[PDB]
């Protein structure tokens, strides 16, 4: 059995194939203007699609149970806090169910090599990808559904770790009754993996620090020159 | 942050 509040996370997700489609027409768009000698860098390429993404999300959070009983301030102090992170879990989760060995899957629905990726990134993209691989492997190996997977978005945006919340004891009431939610669910639905439950809660830390640090390389890429609502994110 | 408080205000 599914418990009812899990059901009700389930209702507020997107409508995965046409925010994939929306995102890539959106990038076909801006190759097609532009003209032979202003292509985009492999990195440039890759913040739009983390821009595009970042607009679903935050359409996706706006329209969620719970979320969108909150002030808008509120809304804004959360998405601050986890916008990054929601990327990644995306991200993860993306691979977990449409990964194959030596490609990595996109938003827009294409599978592209890792060598050529790569050969691209550079060290401490290439780093980062590979500890957010490993967390691929390993939900994976614990069959990582996507009932579990709405949870941990749950968790993710409602963090314990904003301050400054007017309605701070929704956030702890989300946090607790959600948590309780898949305790129940790993329970009843994989009985007999133990570690299922633990292991699933450990990989939130991971990810926030993967998370904070890909946001850390970000800023520091901007300041560069390197690099919309992404830089947006990142200033605030 | 005035754009992301526009993409949650913003009726369509
Ligand atoms: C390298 C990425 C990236 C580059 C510039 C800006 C944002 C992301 C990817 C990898 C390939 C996907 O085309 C990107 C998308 C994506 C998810 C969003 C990461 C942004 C959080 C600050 C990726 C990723 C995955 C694991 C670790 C680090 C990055």
């Amino acid at each position: 059995s599914i418990p009812h509040l899990i059901l009700e996370l389930l209702k507020c997700e997107p409508d995965e194939p046409q925010v994939q489609a929306k995102i890539m027409a959106y990038l076909q768009q801006e190759q097609a203007n532009r003209s032979k000698h202003e292509k985009l860098s492999t990195f440039g390429l890759m913040c739009k699609m983390a821009d595009q993404t970042l607009f679903s999300i935050v359409e996706w959070a706006r329209s969620s149970i719970f979320f969108r009983e909150l002030k808008v301030d509120d809304q804004m102090k959360l998405l601050q806090n986890c916008w990054s992170e929601l990327l990644i879990l995306d991200h993860i989760y993306r691979q977990v169910v449409h990964g194959k060995e030596g490609s990595i899957f996109l938003v827009t629905g294409q599978q592209v090599d890792y060598s050529i990726i790569a050969s691209q990134a550079g060290a401490t993209l290439n780093n980062l990808m590979s500890h957010a691989q490993e967390l691929v492997a390993k939900l994976r190996s614990l069959q990582f559904d996507q009932r579990e997977f709405v949870c941990l978005k749950f968790l993710v945006l409602f963090s314990l770790d904003v301050k400054n919340l007017e309605n701070f004891q929704l956030v702890e009431g989300v946090q607790e009754q959600v948590n309780a939610a898949l305790l129940d669910y790993t329970m009843c639905n994989y009985p007999q993996q133990t570690e299922k439950f633990g292991q699933l809660l450990l990989r939130l830390p991971e990810i926030r620090a993967i998370s904070m640090q890909a946001e850390e390389y970000l800023y520091y890429k901007h300041l560069n020159g390197d690099v919309n609502l992404l830089i947006e994110m990142l200033h605030a | 942050n005035a754009l992301l408080r526009y993409l949650l205000d913003k009726d369509d």
